[PDB]
């Protein structure tokens, strides 16, 4: 809910809740979370098959 | 080990176009004289 609601990130993060995982959703595409303790962790990148990543840098 | 997922949405991208043609006809002749007021014969003097 405070991820979809702060004025300046509301648009480009898609957010789940899982039982999360901060992606990218139109307009912007980096996204980048990074705390101390708790977690953040993990990279799965999303690019996948080459061919999302090549759409991308092509 | 979690093995827990998650949903997304249906997102489908599609190209639409719709076209169309343009003809002109047309149905014209010689000028054979024309309908005419009044046709009775006539005599012209100078």
């Amino acid at each position: 809910s405070q991820i979809e609601a702060s004025p300046t990130i509301k648009d480009g993060v898609n957010a789940s809740v899982t039982g999360m995982i901060i992606t990218k959703a139109g307009d912007n595409d980096f996204v980048k979370v990074t705390s101390i303790t708790p977690t953040t962790s993990i990279a799965a990148t999303t690019a996948d098959t080459a061919s999302a990543a090549l759409a991308s840098i092509e | 080990t979690r093995v827990h997922s998650y949903r997304g949405v249906l997102i489908i991208t599609d190209e639409l176009t719709v076209e169309a043609g343009s003809r002109v006809s047309l149905s014209g002749y010689v000028s054979d004289g024309g309908t005419s007021d009044v046709f009775t014969i006539c005599r012209l003097l100078d």
